[PDB]
DNA sequence: CGTCCTTCGGAAGAGATTCAGA
DNA sequence: TCTGAATCTCTTCCAGCACACATCAGGACG
RNA sequence: CCUGAUCAGGCGAUGUGUGCU
C-alpha cells in the first residue's frame, strides 16, 4: 500500500486509515519518540505538521513541490484548534497569550 | 507567533462573548431539502453558510456580494470553514452545577464551602434544603434541612429566615462569601491549633483560597448559567448509505438538554406547581451532568443498545481521545507499507524498494520534473502521463531517486534504531528488500514482518536524514559502546567453515607466494579450502606517527585464512585472522577495525565480510541430517544405573527408614548427577570424534559435524539445545513451580511417549503466556519513563561545581561482578585523583576519562573515583555537558543540544522484553588475601578468638595489592578466628556463628546476680520430659500477670566481692536486659566468661521489580529505621503495638516510635544506634533512605538494584540513563523554614524554583530558606509538573484540567511534548539552535 | 556520492550545525542564488553541499560574509539608480 | 407522510469509622 | 470529651498494527 | 484533497470478532 496525497478525514483534517479507503500510515507515538531521540526537528515538524494537518500549509507544500522549491511553512495543526474548541466548549476558558 | 497558553474559568460574559447566537429548538434538519432548521443545532443564521459563498435561500452566489447578510434569511456569506469556528450558547432557565467541580475527588466546592460532599449532593439534587443567611435564629449557616424540618423551622421562624434547594442555594452561598475574612480566619486557626489532620485540611483550604484571590476568578463561576455548544463541523451529521443520517452522540445529548430546557421554560411560563418544577429542575441538572461528563452518574444513558454514550470528556480522555490519538500520533501522507525480504547484494547504506511504491510515493516529484523539461504542459497532462505510464517516466524516476533518502520503520519501535534512512534501489516486485546486517538492529526476522516507509519532503529533512539517521552512522548503540553490525548467522557459519584446519587435505605443506595464488589454487581445485600451508604475507603496522610501515614475512596458516586476508584493510595485524573465527572473534575484529582505522574502512569491510560469508557458506553446503546427531553408548548404562539407585532408595523408604522429603531430594540429586554425566559423554563424543591418518598412524582432531559447527561457531544455539537433541532433556517443571521426580529420559532423535511430551507441554505453555503478557508490561513501562523524562535537554557547557558520587568496583560476596573500568569509563572526575603513593595530581579534575586514563588507573590501582554524576548537577532547568559524560554513540563529549531523557528512557525500557515475570552458617573465603575489619567493636575472649559487640561488622578481603576483592556481613555475636589485618589461606573458615540464636554475649566477668526476676510473674521453671531441659525460662511480653506488668529483669555482673562492676567509660553497671523468649542458662552465683550467652533468643524479581523500584513502592513489610541517634529503650506494655524510645546524648529527645508486634528487633537496650541503622529486618524503603542518609545513598541503591536485575538477565546498560531517571524522580521538594522567602511553611515546590529563590537572597544580605527533598514515583513526578499539557497527555486528564482551571495555571512552553502538541520546533539540537536565537531575540 | 559525512562533521564540529549550514547552502543553490564551487557528478544539491563542506570552504562565517557582500552590491547598484 | 414523545485485578488518593489516654 | 493511626469505599489502565461485520430514534397520533 | 465533464460528485463513530508483530 502507498499514498502520495488522497482524500482527507472530516472532523480533524488528517489522512484516513486503511487500504480500501485510500489512506496513509500512522506515525505513532513511539516513532515520535524515536525522532526526538535523534536531534531531528524539521523532520518531526513536517511529519506532524505539513504532511498530516494544516490545510493551508499542505496546499502551499504541494505547489512548492510541483514548482521545484523544497520549502515548508509551519502554520498550526488544525486538530489542535479542534482541541481548543472542545475544551472551550466546557466551562474552561483556554486562550493563546501573545 | 505566540508564547505561553493560559487557562481559567469561563465567565458568563466570556461565554456570551464567544457565542454568536442563541440556540432554542431541538430540530436539526428538514430531511426533504437537507437545509437545516431556522436556528436548531445545525444552522445558517448562527454558525454560517453551508457551501462556499452561497446563501441559504438562493440569492447571493458570488464574491461581489460578499459580506452583507441576507435580508430574507440572514446568512453572512463567508467560507464554510466558518462553520468550524463559530459557536453558540444556551440560556439555561435555572442554574446548574458543573460536574467536574463536584465529583473530582477532591471536590472543589466540597472543600471551598467546608461541607460534606454527600450534603452538597443532597442540596443540588433536590431532596433537601440548606440555610442561606439565617441571621439571629436557632439555625446555623451550613445546616441542611428536609421538608418537615423546613416546615418546623418556618413555623418557629415565620420571620426573616431563608433555606433553599438546588443549584440556587449553592450559588447564593458562593456569592455571599467574602474570601478575605476566610483567609484571615484560616491563618488564625492555623496559628491557634496543634492537630495534624486539621493542619492538613487547613493548608489545602488556605492554598486554594490564596491561589484563588491571586487569580481574578469568582466562586460563583463554577455554576453554569449560559452553556456553550460545540461548532457543528466538530460534531458532524454523516450521510449513511440508506435513508436517514448517522449522527454522533453529542447531537442526542444537546437535543435532550434543549428539550428539557424548553419544558422547564414552559413550566415556569404557565406557573407550574412546586413538585413538578422540582422534578423538572432535577431532570435538567441530570441532563447537563450527563452531557459534560457521562458515566460519573449511576446508570449512564445509552443510545440504542448496551453501550453508554460518548460525551465531551470522553472526547479528550483515554487511549482514543485527542491527546493520545490525534495530536501525538498522526496519520501521515507520502507513506506506505509492505512486507520485507532479504536481497543480500545491497550495500548497507541502501535498501530495495518496489517500482510501484516508488511511482506512487513520488508523484509530485515526477510531475515537477516532467513539466520542467517540457514533456507535459499542465497538471492534467502530467497526471495522464503518469497514469498511462509512457517510457519516459522511468527515466525521470531514476533521476528523482538518485540521492533522496527514505525512512524505513518497523511497527514496534522500541529504541531509536527503529527508524533509519536509506537510499532507494528500484525492484520489480512487491516486497521491500532490506540489508541483512540491519535486521538485528531492527530485531526483525523475515517470517512475515511488515515495515513502513516514509518520505522526507523538504530539504532540511533530507539533510537530517543524511547527517543523523543514515544507516552508516548508527554503528554504536546508545546504551553501551558495542557494535550493532554484528554478523549474525550464515556469515559466521561461512567464515567458521572457511578458517579452520583439518589434519590432512589436498595441498599439504606446500609454500605459497601470496594470498592471490592461494585463491588461484582454491578456485581451480588443486588444493582444498582448509589445509595448512606456509604463505608469504605482507602486513602494515602503523607504528609511525600516522605513517604505514610495511613488513612482510612467511606465516604458517591455512588457505582459507589467506583468502580471508584478501579483504582485511591495511592497518589491522595478521594475528586477528589466524584463529578459528567464531562469532565473538569476528565481532571483536570489527571492533578493532573501528578503533584503528575509523569509519569508512569499517563500513566497506562489513560489506566485504557479509559478501564473502554468504559466498563461502554457499560453497560449504553445511546441511543437517538425522545421522549427524550421535547418541552416546554410555547413555543406556547411565540411565540403568540411575534407575538402580532410585530403586535402592525406594527400597530404603518402603520399610520405614527415611522420610518423604529426604527421598525426594535424594532422587533429584542423583538424577541431576546422571544428567550431567550424559551431557559430558555426548559432548566428548562430538568434540573429539573424527580420527584420520596423516602419514600412517591415526590422530584425533576437532570434528566437522554439522550441528557441532553450527553450535561451536555461535550461529544458532548453545550447548543446552544440542544437549536436548542428543542427551536426556533434564527435569521439566510443573504449574505449582515444583519439579517432577521422574525425568524425561528420552531425546528428540528418539521418540517420546505420551506423558513425557505432556510434561514438556507444561513448561511450553508457561513460557508462551509469560511473553504474551510481558509485551504489554514492557510498553507501559517505556511510556511512563519517557513521560517522566524529556523535560531535559543538554543545555549548558559546564556547571562549574565540585559535587559528585564516589564510584567503586562492585562486590557482592561472590566473585567481582563489575570492575572499575566498566563503571568509571568516559565520565569526568570531580576531585583530582590522589595518587596513592604520595600526594600527586594523577588526573586533573576536569578530564574526560577515556580508555587510556582508565588503563592508568588500572596501573596505579585506584579503587574509588569521585566522579561527576547527573544527580548532583547544579544546572537550572537542564543538565550541563561536563556532568553527563561521553555520548556512547559517538566518540567525543556530549553536544550542547542533544536530548538525553528520551534516549535514556528508551535504553532502560527497551530490554524489558528480556525480563522474566513468574543458611546463615559461616563465612568461607575464596582466595588468599588480607583481612580488613569495618565498623567493629570487638573483644578478645578467653579461648583466643575474637567476639563482636557491634551489629554491622563488615569483613573485607584485601588482596596483596591494596584493593578489596571480597566482602561479607558478620552479624552480632560471632566467632572470628582472625584479627585486624591477619593472613588467611585459600578456603579457610574465617568467621562462624549460629543461624538460630541471637546471642546475649558479655563483655566483663565475675559474679552474676538476678534482679527483678519472679518465678510466677517474669520467669518460670520450664522442665522438659525426662529432663530434656532444666533451666529458668523468662516469660514473654503480654502473657505475664498485671501485678508484674511494669517489672523488667536485669542480669547484673558484679565482681568477686559483690561490688558493682561498671561499664568501662561510664558509671552505670554492666547489667543486661532480658527481652521476651529468654532462657536463663548461666545461673545465680556463677562466675562467667567474656562473650557469654546469657539467654537464647530464637526467631520476587523480574519486570515488576523494576516497576517497584522506579515507582518507589514501599514493600509490604518494610524495614524500620532509627530516625535519630541515641540510646534505645522500651515503654508501653504492648497494647497492640510496643513503644520505642530513642534518646540522644547532647541534644533534645522529642522522639518516639511505636513498633509493631509482629516485627522482631535486631537491637538490645544497649545498642546506642546512629540514624541510618535498622531496628527490624526486611527490605529497605527508598523514602527512608532519602530522608535519613542522603541523595547519593538513594541513587546508589536504585542503580545497584536495577543493575542486578538487568545484569542477571545478561543485558548491559550504562549508568547514565538510570541516574538521569533518578534525577527526574527526585525533583520536587518541601519547605521547612521560610525565613525571608515568599513561601508558606508546609508547602511543596520544585527544587529549581526554590534553588533560584534563595540564590538572590544569599548573595544579598537576607536569610535563605530550607528545603527537604522528597522522592516521588514516576507516575507522581509526571502529574506534578510546572505544565499541564504534559500532565494531560499522560494519565488522568480530568483532575489535571480541573486543578489547572481553578488555579489559572499559565503553561509556558519549552518542554518537548508542549511543542510537539502545538506543532513547532523541538528544543533538541536543530530547533535548539533556533530557540537560542529566539531567546536572544526576547 | 557521500555515504558518510564524517569529514563534514570534523570540519563543523557539532553534528547539528552541519544540517543548518548545509540547508542554507542548498537553499542558495536550488532557488537560484549561485552555482557550486565544486564540479558536480550530476548529483543533487544536498550531496553538493556536503561535498563542499568536505572540501572545506563553506561554513557559517563564509556564508555570512558572502551574503553581506551580495547585499552591499544591491546597495551599490541602487546608488547608480539615484544618480 | 409531518410532527413529535419518551458478580473473577493491583495500587495510590481521598473521604468515613474505631480507638485509647487525658 | 477528642484526636491520630488503622479501617472501609470511589477511580483507572492494561503494547502496536491490519482485516470483517452490525448498527445507526422508532411508534404512533395528527 | 480525490474521481469523472470554464463544471459535477465524493469526507464517520461505536462496539464485537479474527489474524499478524
Ligand atoms: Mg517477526
Ligand atoms: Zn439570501
Ligand atoms: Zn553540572
Amino acid at each position: 500500500h502507498a499514498r502520495s496525497t488522497g482524500s482527507y478525514s472530516l472532523v480533524t483534517q488528517q489522512p484516513l486509515g486503511g487500504k480500501a479507503q485510500f489512506g496513509g500510515q500512522r506515525f505513532g507515538e513511539m516513532e515520535v519518540w524515536a525522532l526526538e531521540a535523534y536531534g531531528a526537528a524539521y523532520t518531526l515538524q513536517e511529519m506532524l505538521t505539513v504532511k498530516s494537518d494544516d490545510v493551508n500549509g499542505r496546499t502551499k507544500m504541494y505547489k512548492n513541490i510541483v514548482d521545484g522549491n523544497h520549502q515548508m511553512e509551519p502554520g498550526m495543526p488544525e486538530s489542535f484548534n479542534v482541541l481548543l474548541k472542545e475544551i472551550r466548549s466546557l466551562g474552561i476558558n483556554i486562550e493563546l497569550e501573545d | 507567533e505566540f508564547d505561553a497558553i493560559k487557562i481559567a474559568l469561563a465567565s458568563p460574559d466570556m461565554i456570551r462573548s464567544w457565542s454568536f447566537g442563541e440556540v432554542k429548538k431541538p430540530e436539526t434538519i428538514n430531511y426533504r431539502t437537507f437545509k437545516p432548521e431556522r436556528d436548531g443545532l445545525f444552522c445558517a443564521r448562527i454558525f454560517g453558510p453551508v457551501k462556499d459563498y452561497e446563501c441559504l435561500c438562493g440569492k447571493y452566489k458570488r464574491l461581489k456580494h460578499r459580506g452583507v447578510i441576507c435580508e430574507k434569511c440572514g446568512v453572512e456569506v463567508t467560507q464554510t470553514k466558518v462553520r468550524r469556528e463559530r459557536m453558540g450558547h444556551i440560556e439555561l432557565a435555572s442554574p446548574t452545577a458543573h460536574i467536574w467541580f463536584l465529583k473530582s475527588l477532591p471536590s472543589r466546592i466540597g472543600l471551598l464551602l467546608d461541607m460534606p460532599l454527600r450534603d452538597i449532593e443532597r442540596v443540588l439534587y433536590f431532596e433537601s434544603y440548606v440555610v442561606i443567611e439565617g441571621g439571629m435564629t436557632n439555625l446555623e449557616r451550613q445546616q441542611i434541612l428536609t421538608e418537615e424540618q423546613y416546615l418546623d423551622a418556618l413555623e418557629e421562624f415565620g420571620d426573616e429566615f431563608d433555606a433553599k434547594m438546588g443549584a440556587e442555594a449553592i450559588q447564593a452561598l458562593l456569592k455571599s462569601m467574602d474570601l478575605e475574612q476566610e483567609c484571615e480566619q484560616l491563618r488564625e486557626e492555623l496559628n491557634e491549633t496543634n492537630s495534624e489532620t486539621k493542619r492538613k485540611k487547613l493548608t489545602k483550604r488556605i492554598k486554594l483560597l490564596e491561589a484563588f484571590v491571586q487569580s481574578g476568578n469568582k466562586p460563583e463561576w463554577m455554576i453554569l448559567t449560559v452553556l456553550p455548544v460545540l461548532p457543528p463541523d466538530l460534531r458532524p451529521l454523516v450521510p449513511l448509505d440508506g435513508g436517514r443520517f448517522a449522527t454522533s452522540d453529542l447531537n442526542d445529548l444537546y437535543r435532550r438538554v434543549i428539550n428539557r430546557n424548553n419544558r422547564l421554560k414552559r413550566l415556569l411560563d404557565l406557573a407550574a406547581p412546586d413538585i413538578i418544577v422540582r422534578n423538572e429542575k432535577r431532570m435538567l441538572q441530570e441532563a447537563v451532568d450527563a452531557l459534560l461528563d457521562n458515566g460519573r452518574r449511576g446508570r449512564a444513558i445509552t443510545g440504542s443498545n448496551k453501550r453508554p454514550l460518548k460525551s465531551l470528556a470522553d472526547m479528550i480522555k483515554g487511549k482514543q481521545g485527542r491527546f493520545r490519538q490525534n495530536l501525538l500520533g498522526k496519520r501521515v501522507d507520502y507513506s506506505g507499507r509492505s512486507v520485507i525480504t532479504v536481497g543480500p547484494y545491497l550495500r548497507l547504506h541502501q535498501c530495495g524498494l518496489p517500482k510501484k511504491m516508488a511511482l506512487e510515493l513520488f508523484k509530485p516529484f515526477i510531475y515537477g520534473k516532467l513539466e520542467l523539461r517540457g514533456l507535459a504542459t499542465t497538471i492534467k497532462a502530467a497526471k495522464k502521463m503518469v497514469e498511462r505510464e509512457e517510457a519516459v517516466v522511468w527515466d525521470i524516476l531514476d533521476e528523482v531517486i538518485r540521492e533522496h533518502p527514505v525512512l524505513l520503520n518497523r511497527a514496534p519501535t522500541l529504541h531509536r534504531l527503529g527508524i533509519q534512512a536509506f537510499e532507494p534501489v528500484l525492484i520489480e516486485g512487491k516486497a521491500i528488500q532490506l540489508h541483512p546486517l540491519v535486521c538485528a538492529a531492527y530485531n526483525a526476522d523475515f517470517d512475515g514482518d511488515q515495515m513502513a516507509v516514509h518520505v522526507p519532503l523538504t530539504l532540511e529533512a533530507q539533510l537530517e536524514a543524511r547527517a543523523l539517521m543514515m544507516s552508516t552512522n548508527n554503528i554504536l548503540s546508545p546504551a553501551n559502546g558495542e557494535p550493532i553490525i554484528v554478523p549474525s548467522q550464515d556469515v559466521v557459519l561461512g567464515l567458521y567453515y572457511m578458517t579452520r584446519d583439518c589434519v590432512n587435505a589436498k595441498g599439504e605443506g606446500m609454500v605459497l607466494t601470496g594470498p592471490k595464488e592461494a585463491e588461484r589454487l582454491y578456485r581451480s581445485g588443486l588444493a582444498s579450502l582448509h589445509a595448512r600451508v606456509k604463505v608469504r604475507i605482507t602486513e602494515y603496522e602503523k607504528d609511525a606517527n600516522g605513517e604505514l610501515v610495511a613488513k612482510t614475512s612467511l606465516k604458517d596458516t591455512t588457505v582459507g585464512r589467506a583468502i580471508l586476508w584478501m579483504i582485511v584493510p591495511k592497518g589491522l595485524p595478521y594475528s586477528i585472522v589466524n584463529q578459528a573465527l567464531g562469532k565473538k572473534a569476528i565481532s571483536k575484529m570489527l571492533n578493532t577495525c573501528y578503533r584503528i582505522l575509523g569509519l569508512k574502512p569499517t563500513v566497506i569491510f562489513a560489506d566485504q565480510i557479509m559478501y564473502t560469508g554468504f559466498a563461502y557458506a554457499a560453497r560449504s553446503g553445511a546441511s543437517v541430517g538425522i545421522d549427524d546427531m550421535v547418541i552416546p553408548e554410555k547413555k543406556h548404562e547411565i540411565i540403568s544405573e540411575a534407575e538402580a539407585e532410585v530403586a535402592e532408595i525406594q527400597e530404603q523408604f518402603q520399610s520405614g527408614l527415611v522420610t518423604a522429603g529426604e527421598r525426594y531430594n535424594k532422587v533429584i540429586d542423583i538424577w541431576a548427577a546422571a544428567n550431567d554425566r550424559v551431557s559430558k559423554a555426548m559432548m566428548d563424543n562430538l568434540q573429539t570424534e573424527t580420527v584420520i591418518n596423516r602419514d600412517g598412524q591415526e590422530e584425533k582432531q576437532v570434528s566437522f559435524n554439522s550441528i557441532y559447527m553450527m553450535a561451536d561457531s555461535g550461529a544458532r544455539g548453545s550447548a543446552a539445545q544440542i544437549r536436548q537433541l542428543a542427551g536426556m532433556r533434564g527435569l521439566m517443571a510443573k504449574p505449582d513451580g515444583s519439579i517432577i521426580e521422574t525425568p524425561i529420559t528420552a531425546n528428540f532423535r528418539e521418540g517420546l511417549n505420551v506423558l513425557q511430551y505432556f510434561i514438556s507441554t507444561h513448561g511450553a505453555r508457561k513460557g508462551l503466556a509469560d511473553t504474551a503478557l510481558k509485551t504489554a508490561n514492557s510498553g507501559y513501562l517505556t511510556r511512563r519513563l519517557v513521560d517522566v523524562a524529556q523535560d531535559l535537554v543538554v543545555t549548558e557547557d559546564d556547571c562549574g561545581t565540585h559535587e559528585g558520587i564516589m564510584m567503586t568496583p562492585v562486590i557482592e560476596g561472590g566473585d567481582v561482578k563489575e570492575p572499575l573500568r566498566d563503571r568509571v569509563l568516559g565520565r569526568v572526575t570531580a576531585e583530582d585523583v590522589l595518587k596513592p603513593g604520595t600526594a600527586d595530581i594523577l588526573v586533573p579534575r576536569n578530564t574526560l576519562l577515556h580508555e587510556q586514563w582508565c588503563d592508568l588507573l588500572e596501573e596505579n590501582s585506584v579503587d574509588a573515583v569521585k566522579v561527576r554524576s547527573v544527580v548532583s548537577c547544579d544546572t537550572d532547568f537542564g543538565v550541563c555537558a561536563h556532568c553527563y559524560g561521553r555520548d556512547l554513540a559517538r566518540g567525543h563529549i556530549i553536544n550542547k543540544g542533544e536530548a538525553i531523557g528520551v534516549i535514556a528512557a528508551q535504553s532502560i525500557g527497551e530490554p524489558g522484553t528480556q525480563l522474566t515475570m513468574r543458611a546463615e552458617s559461616s563465612i568461607q573465603v575464596k582466595n588468599k588475601g588480607s583481612i580488613k575489619l569495618s565498623n567493629v567493636k570487638s573483644v578478645v575472649n578467653s579461648s583466643g578468638k575474637l567476639v563482636i559487640t557491634s551489629r554491622n561488622t563488615e569483613l573485607k578481603l584485601i588482596d596483596e595489592f591494596g584493593r578489596t576483592k571480597e566482602s561479607y556481613k558478620v552479624p552480632y555475636g560471632a566467632v572470628l578466628a582472625k584479627g585486624d589485618g591477619e593472613q588467611v589461606a585459600g578456603g579457610e573458615t574465617v568467621a562462624n556463628w549460629d543461624p538460630h540464636t541471637m546471642p546475649v554475649i558479655t563483655e566483663v566477668s565475675g559474679f552474676v546476680r538476678f534482679t527483678d526476676m519472679i518465678d510466677g510473674q517474669t520467669i518460670t521453671r520450664q522442665t522438659d520430659e525426662l529432663t530434656g531441659l532444666s533451666s529458668l525460662v523468662v516469660l514473654d511480653s503480654a502473657e505475664r500477670t498485671a501485678g508484674g506488668k511494669d517489672l523488667r529483669p536485669a542480669l547484673k555482673i558484679v565482681d568477686a566481692q559483690g561490688n558493682d562492676v561498671l561499664i568501662p567509660g561510664t558509671d552505670m553497671p554492666a547489667q543486661y536486659f532480658l527481652p521476651g523468649k529468654a532462657i536463663v542458662q548461666l545461673e545465680d552465683g556463677v562466675q562467667i566468661s567474656s562473650g557469654d550467652t546469657l539467654a537464647r533468643i530464637p526467631q520476587t524479581g523480574g519486570l515488576p521489580r523494576v516497576a517497584d523500584l522506579f515507582e518507589a513502592r514501599r514493600p509490604k513489610e518494610p524495614a524500620i529505621l532509627a530516625e535519630i541517634s541515641g540510646i534505645v529503650s522500651f515503654g508501653k506494655e504492648t497494647k497492640g503495638k510496643r513503644r520505642l524510645v530513642i534518646t540522644p546524648v547532647d541534644g533534645s529527645d522529642p522522639y518516639e516510635e511505636m513498633i509493631p508486634k509482629w516485627r522482631q528487633l535486631n537491637v538490645f537496650e544497649g545498642e546506642r544506634v546512629e540514624r541510618g541503622d535498622v531496628i527490624s529486618d526486611g527490605p529497605e524503603a527508598p523514602h527512608d533512605i532519602l530522608r535519613l542518609r542522603g541523595v547519593h545513598a538513594v541513587t546508589r541503591y536504585i542503580v545497584n538494584e536495577v543493575q542486578d536485575v538487568y545484569r542477571l538477565q545478561g543485558v548491559k546498560i550504562n549508568d547514565k540513563h538510570i541516574e538521569v531517571i533518578v534525577r527526574q524522580m527526585l525533583r520536587k521538594a518541601t519547605i521547612v523554614n521560610a525565613g525571608s522567602s515568599d513561601f508558606l511553611e508546609g508547602e511543596q515546590v520544585e527544587y529549581s524554583r526554590v534553588k533560584i529563590a534563595n540564590r538572590e537572597l544569599e548573595a544579598n544580605g537576607k536569610v535563605g530558606a530550607t528545603y527537604s527533598r522528597d522522592l516521588l514515583g514516576i507516575t507522581k513526578a509526571s502529574l506534578a509538573t510546572e505544565s499541564f499539557i504534559s500532565a494531560a497527555s499522560f494519565q488522568e486528564t480530568t483532575r489535571v484540567l480541573t486543578e489547572a482551571a481553578v488555579a489559572g495555571k499559565r503553561d509556558e512552553l519549552r518542554g518537548l511534548k508542549e511543542n510537539v502538541i502545538v506543532g513547532r520546533l523541538i528544543p533538541a539540537g536543530t530547533g535548539y539552535a533556533y530557540h537560542q536565537d529566539r531567546m536572544r531575540r526576547r | 556520492a557521500r555515504v558518510t559525512v564524517q569529514d563534514a562533521v570534523e570540519k563543523i564540529g557539532n553534528r547539528f550545525d552541519l544540517v543548518l549550514v548545509a540547508a542554507r547552502r542548498a537553499r542558495q543553490m536550488q532557488v537560484g542564488g549561485k552555482d557550486p564551487l565544486v564540479p558536480e557528478e550530476n548529483d543533487k544539491t544536498t550531496v553538493i553541499a556536503l561535498r563542499e563542506i568536505e572540501e572545506g570552504l563553506i561554513n557559517n562565517q563564509i556564508l555570512d560574509v558572502r551574503e553581506r557582500q551580495e547585499q552591499q552590491e544591491q546597495e551599490a547598484a541602487e546608488l547608480q539608480a539615484v544618480t
